[PDB]
């Protein structure tokens, strides 16, 4: 399997450098052209520039031209964007990606999972996490709900995933809410069997990399 | 640049049924000399990175459910799913690759109709651990329910509450085709300490009168 | 006529 991993989300001032990089496997990486492409709020896809992974030759956009650059390490087959001045505008997420490699001897398309660069003076703050309890006051058609509260963290993204992965069905992370310190929540929700409550062990993995933050938190009535 | 602008941006069509999305390049991307029209079609759900399903206009990618088809060629281009499936739902972007600076279209959401479903009302008190920092959240769930419009009321010893919560919605699920709501009452721990009855009404169509899911602190 | 350096991926004669 073909894979593209980048560096976690970041928060920058005003006027300061973001540096992402994006982890090249499981191909031959001197072979291709890695683009990095945003997606900012409301809009549309905006391509930024591509470097030859090989012989390290780039393109860039002109709306990046003066303030961008891409790089790339063979010897760790990692690609790198930096963009420097940053504003306003440059909150996004930003991916890196094998854009349609259509060769005589392949078909293929590859990105990265996208960070998230917040352009902001505000200070990181890691979240608090608070289980959501199942009680008699969560049962519903034989299951139980129950889940974790994910508070006061600063910038975004927080992610979460039960059991380590392994509990999917069921699950709903919701989208964060903008509290009015400027601080986002979310919760993260599951449904589950009502009668094996007392065998099975439920634990949210909280991950918001900004702050270092990882934490298990598991979940009882 | 080659502007890509897409139409409708939005559309909702029953599970099994055709959806169509147009496509049209300011420029045209093809090539007389080799035929070819330099267009891509991708998907892309919430928190996801796009995915790849059609290039060069028309030719599937491997693995990409054979319900999916491009077609069209110099300035025109159309997207089909046959038959929407429930995890067809996303959005979806033409791409062109004839010019720099490479470009994407503005996107059309494809969303799914199906059957009125009621909300399933949860609520959760606050956690001991919370309250030992001064604050409390109490969390009001209404899980799965169809239409996406719903009203949830916050009501403190059976006074309605304004200005201290806060709620959000998810993504329609690509199962079922569902959406999910939390909403958080947050007091101050002293705040929360003088009351006694905490509940969560909530409005829906598929209820015929509202729910109030309650607790006593 | 197209750019084939828009994106160095894509071979116009594959």
């Amino acid at each position: 399997q073909r894979q593209l991993v980048q560096s976690g989300a970041e928060v920058k001032k005003p006027g300061a450098s973001v540096k992402v990089s994006c982890k090249a496997s499981g191909y031959t990486f001197t072979s291709y052209a890695i683009h990095w492409v945003r997606q900012a709020p409301g809009q549309r896809l905006e391509w930024m520039g591509w470097i030859k992974a090989g012989n390290g030759n780039t393109r860039y956009s002109q709306k990046f031209q003066d303030r961008v650059t891409i790089t790339r390490d063979t010897s760790t087959t990692t690609a790198y964007m930096e963009l420097s001045s940053l504003r306003s505008e440059d909150t996004a997420v930003y991916y890196c990606a094998l854009l349609t490699v259509l060769t005589p001897d392949d078909a293929f398309d590859i990105w990265g999972q996208g960070t998230m660069v917040t352009v902001s003076s505000a200070s990181t703050k890691g979240p608090s996490v608070f289980p959501l309890a199942p009680s008699s006051k969560s049962t519903s058609g034989g299951t139980a709900a129950l889940g974790c509260l994910v508070k006061d963290y600063f910038p975004e993204p927080v992610t979460v995933s039960w059991n380590s992965g392994a509990l999917t069905s069921g699950v709903h992370t919701f989208p964060a809410v903008l509290q009015s310190s400027g601080l986002y929540s979310l919760s993260s929700v599951v449904t589950v069997p009502s009668s094996s409550l007392g065998t099975q062990t439920y634990i949210c993995n909280v991950n918001h990399k900004p702050s270092n933050t990882k934490v298990d938190k598991k979940v009882e009535p | 640049d080659i502007v890509m602008t897409q139409s409708p941006d939005s559309l909702a069509v029953s599970l099994g049924e055709r959806a169509t999305i147009n496509c049209k390049s300011s420029q045209s991307v093809f090539y007389s000399s080799n035929n070819k029209n330099y267009l891509a079609w991708y998907q892309q759900k919430p928190g996801q990175p796009p995915n790849l399903l059609i290039y060069w206009a028309s030719t599937r990618q491997s693995g990409v459910p054979d319900r999916f088809s491009g077609s069209g060629s110099g300035t025109d281009f159309t997207l089909t799913i046959s038959s929407l499936q429930a995890e067809d739902v996303a959005s979806y972007y033409c791409h062109q690759y004839y010019s720099s600076p490479l470009t994407f279209g503005g996107g059309t959401k494809v969303e799914i109709k199906r059957t009125v479903a009621a909300p399933s009302v949860f609520i959760f008190p606050p956690s001991d651990e919370q309250l030992k920092s001064g604050t409390a959240s109490v969390v009001c769930l209404l899980n799965n329910f169809y239409p996406r419009e719903a009203k949830v009321q916050w009501k403190v010893d059976n006074a309605l509450q304004s200005g201290n919560s806060q709620e959000s919605v998810t993504e329609q699920d690509s199962k079922d085709s569902t959406y999910s709501l939390s909403s958080t009452l947050t007091l101050s721990k002293a705040d929360y300490e003088k009351h006694k009855v905490y509940a969560c009404e909530v409005t829906h169509q598929g209820l015929s009168s509202p729910v109030t899911k309650s607790f006593n602190r | 006529n197209p750019d084939p350096n828009a994106n160095p991926n894509v071979d116009p004669n594959a």
